[PDB]
């Protein structure tokens, strides 16, 4: 289950105060064992 | 269920299907065939006194 939210935060503390609930985005029927995770970043080639 | 299906003004979110009151009883339904919200109200009933 993936839940998400996009909130426009006025310039300040990155983790703001107040509430912004995350709406359910997708439920995927996967059925696998998950104990570890990693974030994917994008890198651009230099060409120099 | 047995009830009257009426038009509703409740702004359901896209994931949301069912609707519930303070009693956690079904108060609205979203139909799969036509994506509209039908408010469910129990039919009229009462006690008869002679
Ligand atoms: C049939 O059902 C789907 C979802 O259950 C809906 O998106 C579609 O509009 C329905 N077909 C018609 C002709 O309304």
């Amino acid at each position: 289950k993936i839940y998400s939210k996009h909130t426009p935060i006025n310039l300040g503390r990155d983790l703001p105060q107040g509430f912004s609930a995350l709406e359910p985005l997708v439920d995927l029927p996967i059925g696998i064992n998950i104990t570890r995770f990693q974030t994917l970043l994008a890198l651009h080639r230099s060409y120099l | 269920g047995t009830g009257v299906l009426t038009e509703s003004n409740k702004k359901f979110l896209p994931f949301q299907q069912f609707g519930r009151d303070i009693a956690d009883t079904t108060d609205a339904v979203r139909d799969p065939q036509t994506l509209e919200i039908l408010d469910i109200t129990p039919c009229s009933f009462g006690g008869v006194s002679v």
